């Protein structure tokens, strides 16, 4: 019926269009049968009739009489649902501004007038004058006069000169502007005059102004003359039972505003003096701006009581808005809730549901069956059998459950996986069952939960919900390819009682022929249940082309693995169930046979390992006792040896021998290596306490307690509760943050004390604060980053690019914490991968890697692998599928139409609650090294004068396994190529201070330096070196401010040393506090020193900034180009930074401070984007002197070390959406032929299709400059106003969207939810595609 | 100082203190100059003719059973005003007969005139007629300038000169175009309309029965002796804005805003120098206190509910509430509806209506605790609605009949669907029914009770008898 959706300011004719009638009185009833008085807030005549086809008078209360008008009272007779849709006028006595254009952030009629807000305020006030169309009376067009200069004025003037004030002077000089002369005196000024400030201000106004001309609107229409009435039912006035009334607070600004205007009409007949005029404009004024928006401009009126009034822009806006409360999330029908329970009985596939809650649902369904088979006659009826509850109705209801679907959903959705859909099953109670694999997905428990149910109706939403959204189609993660439903705590540990050996036992030494006999002995009780026997076993092997290969052997196994090999699918080895069968394996065997056979055998496989992992647990009947908690004999010997070392350290301290902080650290330390030893030492008593005897002396196995058992199959509890249960649970934490150096050496077994009580609770409140406190920033994270990128859908198949992004494994400077494994499967390489030997072609360009392409390029031990991703997708508006790659939740690739962005915002924001000087080699390796500027000293040593020096240790496959920042001039032992040996010292330096080595060798001598001017002479006390330390700019006068200390390398010869392969000299500008090695008259060699220059949030806020875009405090200060450095002059600050290129100019120059630490020299060549300075890099530097890679890396990489440094693995294209999403936006720098500015920001896709066509033509295409912006930015930045008006700044988002008058087409996910159809994301897709191609046909 | 300030509140005050209060001496004066601008003005409006004609004119009409001798004369300054309304008639007349002593008996009747106390609407509509002849007069003599001066471009000292005092003759129709200059001798097409001009002020002159510049020097006095009145009046509002705040300062709290009470006063404080007597002695506070007190209490009793309660109710639950008090304070504790009825005069049934008529309104936005931060509008449901079950039965019910009326005969489905209001817009009388059919109206009724004693007949319309939900 419609396709966009267009927004503007309404005219005083349009809303007289749209009103029905005129309001002039203010009453609502007659307080006698509550009838609606006449020409009121509820008249009949204006609004429509009250009862369906019923005159107020009565004269007509048939149908026959629809569409005509009564002559008594003039009443309609017609339905009463037309006073839901008519509305109201009211013609004001005076102009009244609109409150939002005048109050607005940005001054929209101030920056218009060219007039200051204060000022217009003044005038609006009623304070002073204003002066239009002044004339030849030398006063300007918006001059502003008091009230004894008006007089003055008026005394010598009588005419050629108005002057007004108000509302009304405010419309007469918006008439009276010329907005064309306006613009092209604006552009005039523009091009004539050169400020920054002045060219923004023009360049915004011209925007403005040229928007509001080819805009339809007209600057007199912001000033309010004619204002609607809302209808009467949204402002309702229904009866209260108990005789009493409610109403809204719009009736009574109504009504305000009514009297004070029929008041002001009033003095006006009675000619009132000048003052109470006045003062009756300012009072209908503010009525009228406190209806528009209470609070805005001064403060707000109260409402009956107490409370303050609630306005239109109140109902608009807030969480509880109709955006957000009544439009985005609806309460619905066919719903119900109730506490859930495990019922283990179940399969994955099915729930249950209880007898009432469902028959209370399918009501109509049951009413409809009833009907049909003819037991029912009427659906009166069939509604009474159903209260009379008969035999036949449960067997109607079992007729209609049996294939219909339903929705279950916990308040919490986090993810994805938080509504699934299952089969009920009916029960008797009143509680609902969930499977028990669907548990950890749900984040579920059973102490006090509870869960909604939702009936789909339509046959499309039957047919959706059995396909996508049914239990047994979703059990991988979308956040990472890995299994959901994996058993948590009982099944895991009856599988680990199950498959666990022993060393002596009954039938030890048996041989079996096969797991069926091995059942029948377990069963007998001829033999234990974990036994070393012999079995005869028959094992299933996919070598084939799809089929199966069949082999028999004998196997070393227990009985236990025996049995449990019978549920085991007939596709995978033996060697699988043949260990502790602890929850990883249980986990990879699962995620193996789903891989090697496919869904249903995984579901059954999962249903059979839940059955026998819960028979087996109940078989085993483990318990938990007193006596499980074992104390270690050394534990008080320990605490003992503590003390005294305590007490020792107490003397030593009151001897004066040490100071306060030395006794903390090493009473501190003393008290951590103690509660370390007694960890230890009780690991060691209860990890191998079980110990027996097999027809023999004696021998040693893994111990059989159930606290140990329960710990070491991950089922519950951690070594950390073990340490806490069995020994002291170590050093507490202040409320100020600091250890309190007394420890607590009780564990739970024993008694803990009063004090040791009141420390932990401390803990314990803090531990309750933070927990209540992540919840709350993590909602909030994740709606930000919803809202951001909502509108990416994939749309193509294959944009054709040859981008991508180099993959390489994460190397920190040890052990690798990211195999190459894990960031490259599941994406599609951007350029055809080469031999490791560079000597054939491996696999093509356009090939998805599966576990098998993995697996190959594990074998050929592949460096580095290239891949596309989608911040390089050509696609516009969406990505194609190849360069997504595959959704890492099915084993296919990724469909068309999914909505990526979604997905990937809620993969981010789900694990959001759970966050809170010599080098020495690992491993034998060859040494390495990247861009380093090195060459031979006088001692041998390897110095480097670069950098940008990399240290790399690579093995003998050739492989990365260590990287290291070298400084410097360090002094380097081995070289590049020389085979080294584990843990051996490579490289030195000292970190206090850098050296200031030269790269040649010659004399040194003083040139351009008096002492005291820029040098002072001191002598050390103790080591009694001679040397000249070099004062800064403050430190010396200003007469050698200067003169800086130029040092200078000189040969025999007494000409400037040239370094070799150049002959520009090598002079270094030694800066102040520079302490100098060697004075004059000593020769010195390359690689020597010379002078000597003295030199982490927790928790997720870093994840914060790093989302929106933050600037650091301090940033790093980054090399524009590349070429030489020339210092500045000292300008009122420290130094210029001019950086000289080849060839080009040199224009750039930088304010350095003084408080700042510099790396470049005098005569050293930066590169672009090279460091500078260090601290914090900037992102938007970063973005603008190294691409858009370096920056997608740099977040990727922080985000993922973030992550995984708290433990939680999410994939990297997800990160990679949301930087693309935030780099949507960029900047014009010159346009080439198509219209446009110099500093306009438009979209990247907009300018890309216009250079595209542009590029096809004849014409030349144009620059720009690609721009990064926080979450929030880019979300409000957005083409569809509706949606920018749904997240933020709803009042700011209109009033732009009016005057600009922009037109919206719905073209998004959260725009046609507003709108109440279907989606172009999953099922709608097609729709969306057939009705634009129907569109412009 | 001009700003730092939101509140309107201080710009009132401010405003009102920029001036100062009168003394009794500066009432006096001022009393005393509204006295000599109404004499001025009574004088200017009674030395007209067409005031003693529409005063004869409303007599005659009051004698001809039209009107009352109310609104005829307030007072005077009825035998008595019979009969000075008869010498009235008989000077007039003898003015009217008496075209050089016209003037002075025309004074002498003007005097006779201001001797009787008339009604305010009287001299207002004396004073809008003479408004009206003026501003024709002058609409006149702008058309008479804009046809030569702004039309032939003829000079203005001239213009000033052959047209000031004249204004009725040729002076400036044919000098205008003959003095021999090259632009004045074009317009003999608007001569026309000169002339009709002319004719038009001869006709207006006649009609009035005198001149034109006394006309003009009648309105100008007027305009003077309303102004300076006018100035008088602003002059007292302004000096008693302070007493207005200060009465207006304690109502403050009775469901109105202090603007709105003080704009009230100041509404009253404005009638009560409209009608102000210097004469007795009082000083000005003691009158203006009543009609500021009353007008701020009017204004309170009509526009601070919701829903509008006549005074006279207000009054009574006012006095209600003043003896449940009185009674309450003196006895003890609560009193009984029923006991109210003795202290008062009442069946002890209006007091159970007072009691009973509801309070304000409570707000829909009000919050309810926490309740997981909703309203009281979120639990009001509409009951205007009907339920699926009702539509879905009804539909049933249109099917059955259907299914049931088709089984019938042609013409008793007809005759059936006629009768009653069954898929049409409206059903048909059996009258009506009758003589479209060309059949009596016995035979219908007849023929009716014949086809309901058949559906009456059992084996049929068994859904029809179980539509009973009873
Ligand atoms: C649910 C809520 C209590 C919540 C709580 O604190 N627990 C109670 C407290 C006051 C109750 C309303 C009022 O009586 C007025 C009115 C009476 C009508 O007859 C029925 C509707 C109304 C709106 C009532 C609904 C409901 O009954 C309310 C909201
Ligand atoms: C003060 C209290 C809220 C307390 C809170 O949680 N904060 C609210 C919640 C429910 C409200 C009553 C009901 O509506 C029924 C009834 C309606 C009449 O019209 C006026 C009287 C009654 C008794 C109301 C009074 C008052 O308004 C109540 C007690
Ligand atoms: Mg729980
Ligand atoms: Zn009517
Ligand atoms: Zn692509």
């Amino acid at each position: 019926e419609f396709d966009a959706i267009k927004i503007a300011l309404a005219s005083p004719d349009m809303i007289r269009s749209w009103s029905f009638g005129e309001v002039k009185k203010p009453e609502t009833i007659n307080y006698r049968t509550f009838k609606p008085e006449r020409d009121g807030l509820f008249c009949a005549r204006i609004f429509g009739p009250v009862k369906d086809y019923e005159c107020l008078c009565g004269k007509y209360k048939r149908l026959k009489h629809r569409g005509v008008i009564c002559e008594k009272c003039g009443v309609e007779v017609t339905q009463t649902k037309v006073r839901r849709e008519r509305m109201g006028h009211i013609e004001l006595a005076s102009p009244t501004a609109h409150i939002w254009f005048l109050k607005s952030l940005p001054s929209r009629i101030g920056l218009l007038l060219d007039m200051p807000l204060r000022d217009i305020e003044r005038v609006l006030y009623f304070e002073s004058y204003v002066v239009i169309e002044g004339g030849m009376t030398n006063l300007e067009r918006q001059q502003i006069l008091t009230e004894e200069q008006y007089l003055d004025a008026l005394e010598e003037f009588g005419d050629e000169f108005d002057a007004k004030m108000g509302a009304e002077a405010i419309q007469a000089l918006l008439k009276s502007m010329d907005l064309e002369q306006e613009c092209e005196q604006l552009r005039e000024e523009l091009n004539e005059t050169n400020s920054e400030t002045k060219r923004k201000k023009l360049t915004k106004r011209i925007k403005l102004l040229e928007a509001f001309v080819q805009s339809g609107n007209k600057p007199e229409w912001m000033i309010l003359t004619v204002l609607p009435v809302l209808p009467p039912d949204l402002r309702p006035l229904v009866p209260l039972d108990g005789g009493r009334f409610a109403t809204s607070d719009l009736n009574d600004l109504y009504r305000r505003v009514i009297n004070r205007n029929n008041r002001l009409k009033r003095l006006l007949d009675l000619a009132a003096p000048d003052i109470i005029v006045r003062n009756e404009k300012r009072m209908l004024q503010e009525a009228v701006d406190a209806l528009l928006d209470n609070g805005r401009r001064g403060r707000a009126i109260t409402g009956s009581n107490k409370r303050p009034l609630k306005s239109l822009a109140d109902m608009i806006k807030g969480k509880q808005g109709r955006f957000r409360q009544n439009l985005l999330g609806k309460r619905v029908d066919y719903s119900g809730r109730s506490v859930i329970t495990v019922g283990p009985y179940l399969r994955l596939h099915q729930c249950g549901l209880p007898k009432k809650m469902a028959l209370e649902l399918f009501k109509p369904f049951i009413y409809g069956k009833l009907e049909l088979r003819g037991l029912a006659t009427t659906i009166k009826a069939a509604k009474k059998m159903v209260e009379r509850e008969e035999a036949v109705v449960w067997d109607i209801l079992d007729e209609v459950i049996r294939e219909h679907p339903v929705l279950l959903n916990r308040a919490p959705t986090l993810h994805r996986l938080g509504i699934q859909a299952f089969e009920p099953v009916l029960i008797e109670g009143k509680a609902i069952q969930l499977h028990p694999l669907v548990c950890a997905a749900y984040n579920a428990d059973f102490d006090g939960d509870q869960m909604a149910v939702h009936v789909p109706l339509t046959l499309e939403a039957q047919l959706e919900a059995r396909a996508l959204m049914m239990s047994t189609n979703n059990i991988l993660s979308p956040a990472n390819g890995e299994p959901i439903i994996v058993p948590s705590q009982d099944v895991v540990l009856g599988l680990y009682y199950m498959t666990r050996d022993c060393v002596n036992a009954k039938g030890e030494g048996m041989v079996l022929t096969g797991p069926k006999e091995a059942e029948r002995l377990y069963r007998s009780g001829l033999a234990s249940l974990h036994a070393r026997v012999k079995v005869r076993i028959t094992e299933y092997e996919k070598d084939a082309n799809g089929e199966l290969v069949a082999k028999t052997s004998l196997k070393d196994t227990t009985v236990g693995r025996a049995i449990l090999w019978m549920i085991v699918p007939k596709g995978l080895p033996y060697s699988i169930v043949n260990q502790a069968l602890g929850k990883k394996a249980i986990s990879k065997m699962l995620n193996t046979c789903y891989r090697i056979l496919g869904l249903k055998p995984t579901v059954i496989f999962a249903d059979q390992i839940m059955y026998t992992g819960f028979a087996y647990a109940a078989r085993s009947g483990a318990s938990v006792g007193i006596d499980d908690m074992v104390i270690p004999e050394k534990k008080h010997e320990i605490i003992s040896e503590a003390e005294a070392e305590v007490a020792e350290i107490q003397e030593q301290f009151q001897s004066g021998l040490v100071t306060a902080g030395e006794r903390y650290n090493k009473v501190i330390d003393i008290w951590a290596a103690a509660n370390d030893r007694v960890s230890k030492a009780m690991m060691d008593n209860l990890q191998t306490e079980t110990v027996i005897n097999r027809d023999g002396q004696e021998e040693k196995q893994v111990s059989f307690n159930s606290i140990y058992m329960m710990a070491d199959s991950g089922a519950r509890g951690s070594a950390a509760q073990i340490r806490q249960l069995a020994g002291m649970r170590g050093l507490m934490a202040k409320p100020d943050g600091s250890i309190i150096e007394t420890p607590i050496t009780a564990n739970f077994r024993e008694g803990l004390n009063v004090l040791q009580y009141f420390i932990s609770t401390h803990g314990a409140r803090k531990g309750l604060a933070d927990t209540a406190l992540k919840t709350a920033n993590s909602g909030y994270l994740t709606r930000r980053l919803v809202d951001v990128a909502q509108d990416l859908v994939v749309t193509e198949d294959d944009c054709g690019t040859h981008e991508g992004i180099m993959m390489t494994p994460v190397i920190e400077g040890g052990d690798v914490k990211e195999p190459l494994r894990d960031r490259v499967l599941g994406r599609v390489t951007a350029e055809d991968v080469l031999k490791p030997g560079t000597a054939d072609i491996l696999v093509p360009r356009n090939t998805l890697l599966h576990e098998q392409w993995c697996d190959l390029l594990e074998e050929n031990s592949v460096d580095a692998v290239k891949v596309r991703s989608v911040v390089s997708c050509d696609t516009d508006f969406g990505v194609c599928a190849h360069c997504y790659g595959r959704d890492l939740a099915r084993g296919h690739i990724i469909n068309k139409g999914e909505a990526i962005g979604v997905i990937a915002a809620q993969s981010i924001g789900e694990p959001g609650t759970q966050l809170t000087s010599s080098i020495q080699v690992k491993n034998k390796g060859s040494i390495k090294l990247s861009n380093v500027k090195s060459v031979v000293n006088s001692s041998g040593k390897l110095v480097i004068t670069s950098r940008n020096t990399e240290l790399k240790l690579i093995d003998e496959f050739g492989r990365t396994k260590e990287s290291y920042k070298v400084p410097y001039g360090a002094v380097l032992a081995k070289g590049d190529g020389e085979q080294v040996a584990g843990g051996e010292t490579v490289a030195n330096w000292d970190p206090h201070t850098m050296p200031v080595i030269t790269e040649v060798s010659g004399f040194v001598r003083f040139t351009d330096m008096i002492d005291g001017q820029t040098i002072t002479r001191q002598t050390d006390e103790l080591t009694g070196l001679s040397s000249l330390v070099v004062l800064d700019s403050a430190e010396r006068t200003a007469g050698g401010k200067d003169l800086r200390p130029a040092l200078k390398i000189v040969d025999a010869q007494g000409n400037d040393v040239l370094i070799p392969g150049t002959d520009m000299p090598a002079q270094y500008f030694l800066p102040g506090k520079a302490i100098v090695q060697l004075e004059d008259g000593v020769q010195i060699s390359s690689g020597d020193t010379l002078a000597r220059i003295p030199q982490i949030t927790g928790g997720l806020p870093r994840v914060a900034d790093l989302f929106e875009a933050r600037r650091p405090k301090e940033p790093a200060i980054l090399a524009e180009i590349s070429g030489i450095v020339s210092f500045g002059k000292e300008t009122k600050g420290k130094r210029r930074l001019v950086i000289t290129p080849v060839d080009g100019s040199d224009p750039y120059e930088e304010m350095i401070p003084k408080w700042r630490q510099l790396n470049v020299f005098e005569g050293e060549r930066v590169e672009r984007g090279d460091v500078i300075s260090d601290g914090p890099e900037a992102p938007h530097d970063i973005l603008r002197l190294r691409g858009v890679h370096a920056v997608t890396r740099y977040i990727v990489n922080e985000v993922q070390d973030v992550y995984r440094l708290q433990g939680v693995k999410i994939n990297d294209k997800h990160i990679e959406v949301i930087v693309r999403q935030m780099l949507r936006k960029a900047t014009i720098v010159n346009a080439g032929s198509s219209d446009f500015l110099e500093g306009e920001q438009v979209e990247y896709s907009r300018v890309k299709i216009a250079n595209r066509e542009l590029e096809a033509n004849g014409k030349v295409g144009a620059t720009y400059s690609r721009d990064l912006l926080g979450i929030t930015k880019a979300s409000l930045a957005t083409e569809s106003f509706i949606s920018a008006a749904s997240f933020q700044e709803t009042t700011r988002v209109l009033t732009e969207a009016a005057v600009a008058g922009k037109r919206d087409e719905l073209r998004g996910l959260k725009e046609n939810v507003i709108v109440g159809r279907l989606i172009p994301a999953g099922t709608g897709y097609a729709y969306h595609q057939d009705r634009m191609r129907r569109r412009a046909a | 100082e001009i700003g730092r300030t939101t509140d309107p509140v201080r710009m009132y005050m401010r405003e009102m203190g920029t001036v100062e209060l009168l003394t009794r001496e500066g009432e006096i004066d001022i009393a005393k100059r509204i006295e000599d601008g109404i004499n001025q003005v009574q004088c200017s409006v009674a030395e007209y003719p067409e005031a003693i004609t529409y005063l004869l004119e409303q007599y005659d009409r009051v004698e001809a059973e039209e009107a009352r001798l109310s609104d005829l004369i307030t007072g005077f300054v009825p035998e008595l005003a019979r009969e000075k309304f008869a010498e009235l008639r008989a000077q007039y007349v003898v003015t009217r007969d008496t075209i050089a002593t016209a003037q002075e008996e025309i004074l002498k009747l003007s005097e006779v005139f201001k001797q009787f106390r008339l009604v305010p609407k009287q001299f207002d509509y004396l004073v809008n007629s003479m408004r009206v002849m003026m501003d024709r007069v002058r609409t006149q003599e702008r058309l008479i300038m804009k046809l030569c001066v702004e039309q032939c471009k003829m000079p203005k000292k001239n213009f000033i000169t052959l047209f000031t005092g004249n204004e009725t003759s040729d002076t400036w129709f044919n000098a205008a175009i003959a003095m021999n200059k090259p632009w004045s001798e074009k317009l003999h097409d608007v001569s026309e309309e000169v002339h009709r001009a002319l004719q038009k002020l001869q006709q207006i002159e006649e009609e009035t029965g005198l001149t034109i510049e006394q006309v003009k020097d009648i309105n100008r006095r007027m305009s003077i002796g309303e102004a300076k009145a006018r100035r008088a009046k602003k002059e007292m509002v302004e000096a008693n804005l302070r007493l207005v705040i200060s009465i207006a300062k304690k109502y403050t709290n009775r469901g109105l805003q202090f603007l709105d009470l003080i704009q009230e006063g100041n509404i009253g404080l404005m009638k009560a120098v409209d009608k102000f007597e210097y004469r007795r002695g009082y000083k000005f506070s003691t009158y203006a206190t009543w009609w500021i007190r009353q007008a701020i209490t009017r204004s309170i009793a009509d526009q601070a509910r919701t829903i509008r309660i006549p005074v006279h109710m207000i009054e009574t639950i006012n006095k209600l509430n003043r003896i449940s008090r009185q009674m309450l304070q003196e006895m003890g504790r609560e009193p009984t509806p029923e006991e109210l009825a003795e202290r008062m005069l009442m069946p002890e049934d209006k007091i159970r209506k007072v009691l009973k008529i509801a309070k304000e309104p409570i707000s829909m936005e009000t919050p309810i605790g926490d309740d997981e931060d909703s309203h009281l509008g979120d639990f009001i449901e509409d009951t205007t609605l009907e339920l699926p079950l009702d539509s879905a039965t009804t539909e049933s019910l249109r099917a059955a009949t259907h299914d049931v009326l088709a089984g019938l005969t042609a013409r008793e489905a007809k005759v059936l669907r006629m009768r009653f209001g069954i898929d049409m817009n409206t059903d048909y009388t059996l009258e009506e029914v009758g003589k479209q059919f060309d059949v009596t109206r016995e035979r219908i009724r007849q023929i009716e009770a014949k086809a309901l004693r058949k559906l009456r007949h059992p084996s049929r319309s068994e859904v029809l008898r179980s539509f009973l939900d009873d």
